[PDB]
């Protein structure tokens, strides 16, 4: 896996690989890695594919749950500790999850939390995720600007990922991108690195470690 | 020390069409060097038009398959004989498989049926839980054999239209009942060459709104 | 996790900790704050295991404020200490132990002054003047036996502590991305944001 | 792998499957395990392949040299000799098992030979994977004073039950017969049960399907 | 364990042990809260049979549940001893897991379930 | 830890009417991280073309070694080496590291100039032959070129149509491996002539 | 988590045109020590169906009571024990099954294969197979042990397939069997010479043979060898 | 394996299963485990068979050679040859060997060689996995000056029971006679000997 | 040992190597220079296994400066690459193999091209634009993938190689305290004494 998801000006991208390995076969290049939890609310999924699609469908279901209790949307902290909390009370069995819980809401504003396995729970601006996330990381930092536009926040996520799925081997198929504002999350489309390289290659100019 | 776990061998494979879905798999049970049976079916009709195959470690298939079935005799006992939607049978088996997640079901599942808008569907899980919806997929022991075969015929992937330059790719199209089986049996006897827990007999299981409908054709037994 | 330092001077406690979090061969953030208000006048920095360590401050946190809320009245720092040495002596024979490292800095407010306890993982306390845990103390204790007096002021304590954390930054192998630096007194907590 | 020995009136016949494994994957469907020492003594090798072959040719070799040193026709003793004490030599690490036949000056005889350097006399043998599909064959079937005819059926039926029983053995049955005062006839694929049936589509590509980015003609020459 | 079902229900629809509670309530002293435009006050009265009282240490009427939430009472003084220390755990609880502290609204509907659980549990009143 | 696949690469070759085709990826990496897409995995030696899989180090020193000996015989003999002799100087010379052994796996490709018959071959590490009329695969995703090998093969292919179905056994089979792809190449081989042609593919 | 200690060998059986044939040797071996010779590895369940075990054999005598127990309680307020609400192949079956997969699912399985063979209520021919993992098939011909590489291929020879089933004889049947026992004798080290045959018919119903021996064994050729 | 080796009288008998295995498979059901190392010195093998075979190949050819030089060498110069390998290689061998010869000067002679590689002397010598279920018989039944017959039938009951009792055994029974007279080979069917 | 960078641009090679040298929880030395020139347009920089890295990269120096001095010329940069290949090849079927892994650029004055490669301790060769060793690679490749062009120059190329540096020491573990940049062009070898 390669995941990413930073927080800007206009927001907050989050953007993601479709790919799924086991050992060096490569399973799926169609791999939903994000998760609608509801039309505010995004979760990521890196790590073991089962951990992950269980315990955030799941997620989904105690947040519907709050809502329907208290009257009022969950918050992203209260989102995210109900997922670290669970998943310390399996710390040790085995469990393998790197997630990103993000989302706006009125009190936090746009918020992202990085949840781990073995129970670390972060608020942060820029987070990767995955095995290629050093990948991301590289180009992502490089070309972060907290100014950065909706058009090339958009690009650079998309960007990130490309990078990520070309050069680490567990990483590839197709990006998905999401935008989340103030009035909840937009579906920005599925992008085949297929397609995708090559049209970047030629346009951008870059990548001319490759045969063209 | 005790090995609670062990290996039947065995492949199969499910393809969707436009109003119709296939669910094959070939019916050779083996351990180690030695056949067991060259006729023993592991693709099952579970009622409300969904087929379901588990492969892997038969014991833990039987079983989960026995599971399902029985799932699905309840839904109709708790939510007034209401029709089970395929794609509520995939969430449940997740639930089953996940139920095990430190103690697996050591199963490659795939599912089969029409969806609530009469397309075919295939769903596909891995053996602690995770699912997902595709027009195509190969399990079992010949997976990596036949799954890239698959990719080039049922999505097209890597062809290109004729004299385009390699930049229109060649389009999507649903495939007849007929170009299906041809594909399937066809991925079977070349599977059959290669893997040696391949062979004996392909049994297809076809399924449109009519009903469930079988073929039977012949693989080598060597 | 990793570098958490104390010092107590004559009336104040200084609590330093740094603000890296990394997982693998990433560092994922570089502004973490290793700490938590037990108490007004109460202060406690942390470091270990990933996950145990937040979720052992916060149980901490939560069951000082309850008492006080309980009392209407503010435990001392030595016996939020003992308390907290209780939990992880209880915590290191069970079946899955808390692997944390603490430091607790307080001000006493019926006797005026101010004290610095550090408590291991085991459930080993002592009472210091300086402290520190993991292999931060390899460099600051000798550092500290040498330019520390019992009589130093708040202003004379940060500047021990600042060769504390270049003498760090100078030695250790990872780059820890500096210190956040808390105060605890009289008046009580507050931060010191330019260090 | 299924090989098998078999001693009859005037001589003695060796056979063996055609299917090469690489864990489940069958790597060659048509291999040759029949192996030429020297014109009269012929070897069935099981076990790892590129040992079987490299000391049956090393052997071979010095047979060749030893027959021309001495004016005489080699001796299967002397080939069971040199191919058990460079076995031993090596304490198993060499993984060929192998059943060694032939006519010379004394007579006709027929031997087996283990990795670790052990040999066995008998009137039929076999080793390999299959060899107990095709040991049951042979003590049901085998009795004293076989014709030529007679063992060949027997022998090819031996390994036909390796063929069908055994996962590791498949395709086709090579044989040789080795006959007092007759040349030796190696008949390669003398039972061909495994044919391919007919394809249910040719997958001919249009001219033009995959998409390239370079050409460029290679030199070869000078 | 003792497992009696205290309250129930009688001929015409009431549980008596409900009804003779709100009566050891009416027993108890006055209590008043007003709420204002930027504020809201509770008011306590305290019975004057009791001199030679320590005020100092006597149990306050008005209880802080957190800094934020106070609650008084009337009835059995050693009743509410039992709900505002659950009180105050649940509102140390919800900091704990939500990363804010109890609305008023929640905290009331945590008490008053509580309240409501001993009307329809086996062996308590 | 596993030598022949922490570089990973693929390689497979076939037969066709009067010709033959061997084809390979470009990928070299370290297990997880691509490092180069230049890697070249298919030599020569004359007309006798040798592709060779596994670890990166023993492919590059196997290539000079045979150029080293077949340079020296065609000294010696005053001819070029032929595929089948070929083919047991590379068996030769594996089985001579047996219990030492190059972590490879390679794969001989050519067709014979007296006789004009087109000849395949492949090896395992310790250098047992493996000779076939149609088709040789080998590398990382070797189950899956086995796969589109034995479906999309037919026999007597035209020289243009052989190279469809090699390139598409290849593609196909390299995106179903994370240690392979990252570009590819085809030799077409002729009597007396060899087209070289780079293939597009996906670069994930 | 358990080791076997006193263990028993092949179970073989196959079909035939009307019923069922299945055979195991009266050995009970401890290691390389051939222990007991009296043991009866075939039990039948009513009269209509044939239990065949091998592998531990205190686990053996464990399942004998379950079976034992399980005629008894089929009997209680069952005025038709003897009739339509007899036991049936397919329910005893069944039982086995469930146990054996529960006992490997809490890691202290009764370590054995099983071979459950006879005729249904309707004529029809009843066969398969389970063992320690839970593992269940049918066939034509099923084997346990050495027998299922050595028995099968010989079995296999006189019904392939299906269609092969209403073309077998009870006594071409039979003869296979016997052979198959004759073979295993000469190869498996854990084998004795001393077995039991049962036969289901669907006409002729259950006949059970006991104190069987292997015999017209050929020795002879071993005389003509010397050395190695 | 089952072997012994029994002086007697006139000589000397040797005897035998001929049962081989992997595991509980029977690699061999007709072996032959009485082999020649010289005229009238024959030995039983136990143990590896190809340690065994190397081992009785390696002596046979020291003994061609004595003979060619010294003459016919004594049985106890053939045990001492099957010494010297077995003690020198024990870290490496696994061989259970009993030496059995015919002199005319000495009679029947009879020495056995276990793993360690020590040399022992005896009346008569048992040896093998199936050995083991018949000490108690053969102490029992053996006496010294036995005649042929009585031998014969001393070797064939043992066997027998090792055989029955040892899975490890079985098949055929061998047998060997060294005397004056010759060399003589015997050999016994299960249906004569499972029945005694 | 642990970073080792290399780029190539249009005109020149240069090469960027970490200065830290580390022991246990001690830094003992801030200022390594972890390169040998081996011949006047030839740099080989080195990481890995400590003092087997100065040993390799001083036996190869050596054997460079011997070839030097018999033919009174120059190796070109692909000949010395070879060279250096194979005697890693050779290492890794040892009794004990160098763990030594290197990166050589250098300048062949007869094509006037600057050349890198990239050689681990396998033996395993590769001619490249840019190239890391270790953990460096998972940084800075994708960074190059994106920001690298063929035509660049020496001063293009320094920029590129800050934005590698500024990456690793945001998002990684370790303080490696800064690199030492060497160029190789037309010229020969020279060193950048301010980065
Ligand atoms: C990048 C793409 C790779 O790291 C991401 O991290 C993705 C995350 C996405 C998919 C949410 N991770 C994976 O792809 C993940 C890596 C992994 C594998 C195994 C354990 C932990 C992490 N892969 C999986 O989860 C695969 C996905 C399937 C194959 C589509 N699943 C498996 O490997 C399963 C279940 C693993 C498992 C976990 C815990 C207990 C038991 C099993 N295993 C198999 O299917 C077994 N295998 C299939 C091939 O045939 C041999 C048997
Ligand atoms: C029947 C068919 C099976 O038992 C026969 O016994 C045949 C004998 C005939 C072909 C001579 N046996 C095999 O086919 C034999 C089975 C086998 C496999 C592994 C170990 C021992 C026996 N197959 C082979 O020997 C193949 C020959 C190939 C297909 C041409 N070789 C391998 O599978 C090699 C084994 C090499 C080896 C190395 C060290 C010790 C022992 C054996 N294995 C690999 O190639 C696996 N791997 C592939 C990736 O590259 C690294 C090696
Ligand atoms: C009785 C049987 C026991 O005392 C006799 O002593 C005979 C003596 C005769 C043959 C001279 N002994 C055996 O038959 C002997 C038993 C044995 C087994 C292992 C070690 C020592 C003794 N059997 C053998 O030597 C067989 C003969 C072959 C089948 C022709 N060889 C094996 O069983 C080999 C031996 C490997 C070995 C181990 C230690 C030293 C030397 C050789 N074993 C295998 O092939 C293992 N096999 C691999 C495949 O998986 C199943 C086990
Ligand atoms: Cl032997
Ligand atoms: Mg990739
Ligand atoms: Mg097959
Ligand atoms: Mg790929
Ligand atoms: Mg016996």
């Amino acid at each position: 896996t390669t995941t990413l998801a930073f927080r800007f000006q206009g927001g907050i991208i989050v953007a993601v690989d479709s790919r799924a390995t086991a050992g060096n076969w490569v399973a799926s290049q169609t791999v939903k890695k994000v998760i609608e939890i509801n039309p505010f609310l995004l979760g990521t999924m890196a790590g073991g594919t089962a951990d992950c699609q269980f315990w955030e469908t799941w997620l989904g279901s105690q947040c519907r749950l709050h809502e329907l209790r208290e009257k009022e949307r969950i918050s992203v902290a209260a989102a995210s500790k109900i997922l670290s909390n669970l998943v310390y009370q399996y710390k040790g069995a085995g469990l393998s999850m790197g997630t990103m819980i993000c989302g706006y809401t009125r009190k936090e504003g746009p918020t992202i939390y990085y949840v781990d396995s073995d129970g670390t729970r972060l608020k942060g601006d820029i987070f990767c995720v995955g095995s290629g996330q050093t990948f991301a990381y590289g180009v992502l930092d490089s070309n972060y600007k907290w100014d950065l536009s909706v058009e090339d926040a958009l690009y650079l996520g998309k960007r990130s990922i490309l990078a990520a799925a070309h050069r680490d081997a567990y990483s590839g198929g197709s990006v998905n991108l999401y935008h989340v504002t103030e009035d909840g999350w937009i579906y920005h489309g599925n992008h085949d690195v297929g397609e995708l390289f090559w049209k970047v290659k030629e346009e951008e100019g870059s990548f001319n470690n490759v045969i063209g | 020390q005790f090995n609670p776990y062990g290996d039947n061998g065995g492949t199969i494979l499910g393809i969707a069409g436009e109003d119709f879905a296939v669910l094959a798999g070939d019916t050779r049970n083996i351990t180690d060097y030695s056949i067991n049976s060259r006729y023993e079916p592991k693709v099952f009709d579970c009622g409300d038009n969904i087929v379901m195959s588990a492969n892997g470690f038969a014991a833990d298939g039987d079983a989960l398959v026995k599971r399902f079935k029985n799932s699905v005799k309840w839904y109709h006992f708790d939510h007034n004989d209401k029709k089970l939607s395929i794609n509520s049978a995939a969430r449940n088996i997740q639930h089953l498989l996940y139920g095990k997640r430190f103690f697996p079901y050591y199963v490659h599942t795939i599912i089969a049926g029409l969806d609530e808008d009469g397309k075919g569907a295939v769903y596909s899980f891995d053996p602690v839980g995770s699912y997902e919806r595709e027009q195509c997929r190969a399990g079992g022991a010949a997976a990596s054999l036949i799954m890239p075969f698959l990719d080039n015929q049922v999505n097209f992937k890597n062809q290109y239209e004729p004299g385009t330059n390699g930049k229109v790719k060649k389009p999507l199209k649903y495939l007849s009942v007929e170009e299906v089986i041809k594909l399937v049996r066809d991925s079977f006897t070349s599977a059959t060459e290669r893997h040696i827990q391949v062979g004996d007999g392909l049994e297809i299981l076809i399924v449109t709104k009519d009903g469930v409908r079988k073929e039977f054709y012949e693989l080598k037994r060597d | 996790m990793d570098i958490i330092l104390g010092i107590r001077v004559q009336d104040s406690v200084i609590l330093a900790s740094s603000k890296a979090v990394t997982r693998g061969i990433s560092v994922l953030k570089d502004s973490d704050d290793k700490t938590r208000q037990l108490s007004p006048h109460t202060l406690m920095s942390f470091a270990g295991e990933a996950g145990d360590t937040v979720q052992f401050a916060e149980y901490i946190q939560a069951n000082i404020q309850l008492y006080s809320i309980r009392e209407d009245y503010e435990l001392s720092p030595q016996a939020v200490s003992s308390f907290v040495r209780q939990e992880l002596a209880k915590s290191i024979r069970s079946r899955r132990p808390y692997q944390v490292n603490v430091l607790i800095g307080g001000y006493d407010k019926k006797k005026n002054k101010p004290e610095l306890y550090q408590i291991d993982y085991l459930g080993t306390k002592v009472e210091l003047p300086y402290g520190a845990h993991g292999y931060s103390g390899f460099y600051t204790f000798s550092l500290l036996d040498h330019h520390y007096r019992p009589d130093m002021t708040t202003e004379e304590g940060l500047d021990l502590l600042k060769l504390c954390v270049q003498e760090l930054e100078k030695r250790m192998p990872m780059d820890f991305k500096g210190v956040i630096v808390k105060i605890v007194d009289k008046d009580g907590i507050r931060q010191v944001d330019d260090f | 792998t299924t090989i098998v020995g078999v001693k009859f009136n005037n001589g003695v016949v060796i056979a063996a499957d055609t299917r090469s494994t690489q864990g489940p994957i069958v790597a060659d469907k048509n291999c040759a395990k029949l192996h030429r020492i020297s014109p009269k003594i012929w070897c069935a090798g099981a076990g790892t392949a590129a040992d079987t072959e490299a000391v049956t040719q090393l052997i071979g070799s010095n047979i060749e040299l030893h027959s021309l040193y001495t004016s005489r026709e080699p001796r299967v003793v002397s080939a069971l000799q040199m191919l058990k004490q460079h076995l031993f030599k090596y304490q198993g690490h060499i993984g060929a098992y192998l059943i060694v036949a032939g006519v010379d000056p004394t007579g006709s005889h027929l031997f087996s030979i283990h990795a670790h350097g052990s040999t066995d006399v008998g009137y039929y043998l076999s080793l390999g994977s299959g060899s107990l599909a095709a040991m049951a064959v042979l003590e049901s079937h085998w009795k004293q004073d076989l014709t030529k005819e007679e063992a060949i059926k027997l022998a090819s039926d031996a390994i036909q039950a390796g063929i069908w029983n055994d996962l590791g053995s498949g395709s086709n049955v090579d044989v040789c017969v080795m006959e007092i005062g007759k040349d030796a006839e190696y008949l390669r694929n003398y039972l061909t049960p495994n044919v391919r049936e007919e394809k249910q589509k040719s997958y001919k590509f249009p001219r033009g399907t995959t998409a390239v980015l370079k050409e460029s003609i290679v030199n070869i020459c000078d | 364990g003792y497992d009696r079902a205290l309250s129930i229900f009688s001929p015409d629809g009431h549980i008596f042990q409900v009804e003779y509670a709100l009566e050891a309530v009416k027993r108890g002293t006055c209590a008043v809260g007003v709420k204002g435009k930027n504020c809201v006050v509770l008011g306590c009265e305290r019975r004057s049979t009791l001199k030679l009282q320590d005020t100092r240490i006597t149990p306050s009427k008005v209880s802080k549940i957190d800094s934020h939430v106070v609650l008084s009472f009337s009835g059995l003084n050693a009743d509410s001893r039992i709900l505002i220390e659950k009180a105050r755990v649940e509102a140390q609880s919800h900091r704990l897991t939500l990363e804010d502290p109890v609305t008023v609204e929640y905290l009331t509907r945590y008490v008053a379930g509580v309240q409501q659980r001993y009307t329809q549990s086996g062996g308590v009143r | 830890s596993d030598p022949s696949s922490i570089n990973g690469g693929i390689v497979v070759a076939m037969t066709g009417k009067d010709c033959v085709a061997i084809a390979c990826d470009l990928r070299l990496g370290s297990q997880s991280l691509g490092v180069s897409n230049k890697f070249e995995k298919i030599f020569h030696y004359g007309h006798v073309f040798l592709g060779i899989t596994g670890l990166a180090t023993d492919v590059t020193t196997l290539n000079e070694m045979f150029r080293y000996k077949t340079n020296l015989y065609k000294l010696k003999e005053e001819r070029a080496i032929e595929p089948e002799t070929f083919t047991q100087l590379v068996s030769s010379s594996l089985y001579e590291r047996r219990f030492g052994p190059y972590f490879v796996g390679p794969v001989v490709a050519g067709i014979n100039s007296k006789s004009g018959k087109p000849f395949i071959a492949g090896f395992d590490l310790i250098g047992c032959i493996d000779e076939a009329k149609d088709f040789i695969v080998s590398g990382t995703a070797s189950d899956q070129l086995f796969g589109m090998c034995e479906s999309l093969y037919e026999p007597n292919l035209e020289p243009e149509d052989l190279f469809e179905t090699i390139s598409q056994a290849l593609l196909n089979a390299a995106d179903r491996d994370a240690l392979s792809g990252w570009g590819a190449v085809v030799y077409i081989i002729k009597k007396d002539e060899v087209v070289k042609r780079y293939l597009k593919m996906r670069q994930d | 988590t358990q080791q076997p200690i006193v263990t028993g060998t092949s179970v073989i059986s196959m079909k035939y045109d009307n019923g069922v044939i299945i055979a195991a040797d009266n050995l009970g071996s401890y290691g390389s020590l051939l222990r007991f010779n009296g043991v009866e590895r075939l039990i039948p369940v009513g009269d209509n169906t044939v239990v065949g075990i091998s592998g531990d054999i205190s686990d053996m005598q464990h399942i004998e009571r379950l079976l034992k127990d399980l005629v008894t309680e089929n009997a209680y307020d069952n005025p038709l024990a003897d009739a339509e609400e007899a036991l049936e192949p397919s329910y005893i079956f069944e039982y086995l099954a469930t146990v054996m997969y529960q006992r490997r699912s809490k890691m202290n399985p009764l370590w054995n294969a099983i071979i459950v063979a006879g005729v249904q209520s309707n004529g029809d021919q009843f066969l398969r197979y389970v063992n320690l993992l839970g593992v269940t098939y049918s066939s034509p011909t099923l084997a346990t042990g050495f027998g299922a590489h050595m028995a099968n291929p010989l079995l296999r020879k006189v019904v392939d397939r299906e269609s092969d089933i209403p073309k077998t004889t009870v006594q071409v049947a039979e003869e296979a069997i016997v052979n198959a026992m004759r073979v295993l004798y000469y190869r498996d080290a854990r084998s004795s010479r001393n077995f039991s045959l049962a036969i289901i018919d669907k006409n002729t119903g259950l006949t059970f043979k006991k104190n069987l021996q292997v015999e017209n064994m050929k020795w002879d050729f071993a005389k003509d060898i010397k050395g190695y | 394996t089952s072997i012994m080796a029994v002086t007697f009288k006139d000589g000397v008998i040797l005897g035998a299963d001929s049962r081989t295995t992997t595991g509980a498979y029977i690699a061999n059901r007709v072996t032959d485990k009485l082999t020649r190392v010289h005229d009238k010195i024959w030995c039983c093998r136990s143990g590896s068979a190809a340690d065994t075979q190397a081992i009785a190949d390696i002596v046979q050819y020291h003994l061609e050679l004595y003979t060619s030089q010294y003459g016919t060498p004594s049985t106890e110069t053939a045990a001492s040859v099957f010494k010297e390998l077995c003690y020198e290689n024990k870290d490496n061998l696994t061989a259970g060997i009993i030496v059995a010869g015919y002199d005319d000067k000495n009679k029947g002679e009879v020495y056995t060689i276990p793993l360690g590689g020590s040399v022992h002397k005896l009346p008569y010598a048992i040896a093998g996995s199936g050995s083991t279920f018949i000490y108690g018989y053969c102490d029992k039944n053996f006496r010294e000056n036995m005649s042929k017959e009585e031998t014969v039938d001393f070797i064939k009951h043992s066997l027998s029971q090792a055989i029955k009792w040892d899975g490890s055994s079985g098949g055929v029974i061998r047998m060997v006679v060294l005397t004056a007279a010759g060399v003589e080979r015997l050999i016994f069917y299960p249906d004569e000997y499972e029945q005694l």
